[PDB]
């Protein structure tokens, strides 16, 4: 067992109260500006010479939506999460060579995203069930085979 | 290094702290133990049902020791000599649970003081939080 | 953070580099791509052939890049903004080998300075190319 | 293959002129000042305040000595490490839980410590077959499962 349905809950119901445009924008931004070094992997999405150049730059608000569009496909299928980020993880990994902390640096920061936004609704049992799905997600972006 | 601006950057944010340090100290470790169960097999001895006596009393000795290395955030070592050689030289706590124990309070901090929590500050009080796991984990500098 | 002490014996090591910048520069990068040959696929263009022309000239590019940093001690980042981007940004090599750099040259100095590269010495010089390292892969500080 | 006969060669014979004591009291001492955390390993060993008290610390200087006659087992048997190290991988994971990088970071010191004792002699072919010994050596004192 992956979840458990207590965790199910936690993780559908926080998902279907969640805005991918601002919450997606928002942690990709922050990202940025807190891990600085994310950066290089960030060539061509123009200007992140500042954290006010990165929270106004466009390019980063619309890659900061798809990302979390992806957190959605994970919802969608707890139980299959790995086979759902198979061709992410080639491209996170053989493609675009990603440090694998760094998806943990990026799970981080959604939850204290997540925190800042829902309030004393994150409860601690939320958060431990959100844990678990950015920490699978995390996982499943890196494979060393096949 | 912690500049001038991460300086203020956390004494803003312990202004809002203060005041609290028994209520987001024993939230801090709820989080901590309940997110990541195996950092409570460093407490066997603990009555850790979720919201104990323990915990919030342990809760304020952590937050408190926080606060001192807010005071002497010049010379954070120091004001944490003590604190260093239990959890490195005796305890031998695993340095990762540090950065988990430094998450679950921005976690807290951004339930209670979200704007404050903005990216230049959110970025100020992990450099200054980073600064004390090193000292508490022993570091040639 | 690099105090006065890392300071004047990453100097003093340098004085006894300086005026061998190509040779050690040139053992550096040999005993890098020999020991590690993974380092070799950044320089697919180049004539790696263990002590070519282009492997002593871009050592000298290399250890020069470091001693400018030794005239710039007291702010790295600034004498380096430029090297930073192309590893960082352009190149985006990955940060491990910047260790196995600094690592290959402590060896190049142990051979030809033993004495010199006391304890306390080699704490200092290694904290300085850590101190390079990081400029060189982009950090908040 | 381990390793080649070439390599062997550079092993055995650097090996032979190697004075355990010397060489690994210099290399133990060197690893706690210059990695200070790893002194948290050694608790019972007295004073390690300072560089100069770590340098005269005769627990540092004995113990040193130990850990290169272990390196001393590898040599012996290049194609067999593992099984060597087995008993002392459950010592240093399921016993005294040291993290693995450390064992990296001692392959590091002893190296440099090597260098700095054969000179021109350590070149960097007989150095490329040392970073293999010590490697061999960190990973198999890293066991996940059995
Ligand atoms: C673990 C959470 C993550 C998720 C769910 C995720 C999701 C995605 C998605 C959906 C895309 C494709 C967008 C497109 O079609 O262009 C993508 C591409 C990309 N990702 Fe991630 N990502 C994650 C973590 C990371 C991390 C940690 C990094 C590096 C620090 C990273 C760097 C990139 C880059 C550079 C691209 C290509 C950009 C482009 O198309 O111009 N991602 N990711
Ligand atoms: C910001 C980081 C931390 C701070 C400021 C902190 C602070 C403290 C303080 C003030 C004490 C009381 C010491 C005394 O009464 O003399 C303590 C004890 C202790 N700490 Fe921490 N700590 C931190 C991180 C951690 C972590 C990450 C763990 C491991 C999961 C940990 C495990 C323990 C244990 C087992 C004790 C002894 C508790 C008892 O027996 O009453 N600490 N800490
Ligand atoms: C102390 C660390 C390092 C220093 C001081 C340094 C310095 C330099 C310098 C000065 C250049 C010449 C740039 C120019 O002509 O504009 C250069 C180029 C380059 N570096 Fe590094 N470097 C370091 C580490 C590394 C590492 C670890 C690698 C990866 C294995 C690497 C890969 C490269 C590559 C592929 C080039 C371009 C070479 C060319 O096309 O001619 N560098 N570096
Ligand atoms: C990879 C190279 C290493 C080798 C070949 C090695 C070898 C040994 C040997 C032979 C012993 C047993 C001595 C005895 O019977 O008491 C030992 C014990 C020990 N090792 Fe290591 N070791 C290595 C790395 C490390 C590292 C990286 C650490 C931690 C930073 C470490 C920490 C310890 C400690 C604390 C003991 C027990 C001390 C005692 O008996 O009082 N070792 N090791």
């Amino acid at each position: 067992s992956d979840f458990t349905q207590e965790e199910r809950q936690f993780i559908v119901n926080l998902w279907g109260r969640v805005d991918v445009e601002q919450i997606g924008a928002e942690a990709l931004a922050r990202l940025l500006i807190v891990y600085p070094w994310t950066q290089r992997f960030f060539s061509s999405f123009g200007n992140l010479s500042s954290p006010s150049a990165i929270l106004h730059n466009a390019k980063v608000h619309a890659h900061g939506k798809k990302v979390l569009t992806s957190f959605g496909e994970a919802v969608k299928n707890l139980d299959q999460i790995k086979q759902t980020f198979a061709q992410l993880s080639e491209l996170h990994s053989d493609k675009l060579h990603v440090d694998p902390e760094n998806f943990k640096l990026l799970g981080n920061i959604l939850i204290i995203v997540l925190a800042a936004h829902f309030g004393k609704d994150f409860t601690p049992a939320s958060q431990a069930a959100w844990q678990k799905l950015v920490s699978a997600v995390a996982h499943a972006l890196a494979l060393r085979y096949h | 290094v912690l500049s001038p601006g991460d300086k203020a950057n956390v004494k803003t944010v312990w202004s809002k702290v203060s005041g609290h340090v028994e209520d987001y100290g024993a939230e801090t470790l709820e989080r901590l133990f309940r997110v990541y169960p195996s950092t409570k097999t460093y407490f066997p001895h603990f009555d850790l049902h979720h919201d104990s006596a323990q915990i919030r009393t342990h809760g304020k000795k952590v937050l408190t020791a926080i606060g001192e290395a807010v005071s002497h955030i010049d010379d954070i070592a120091s004001a944490l000599s003590k604190l260093s050689d239990l959890h490195a030289q005796t305890l031998r706590v695993d340095p990762v649970n540090f950065k988990l124990l430094s998450h679950s309070f921005l976690v807290v901090l951004a339930v209670h003081a979200p704007s404050l929590l903005t990216p230049e500050v959110h970025v100020s009080l992990d450099k200054f939080l980073v600064a004390v796991s090193n000292v508490l984990t022993s570091k040639y500098r």
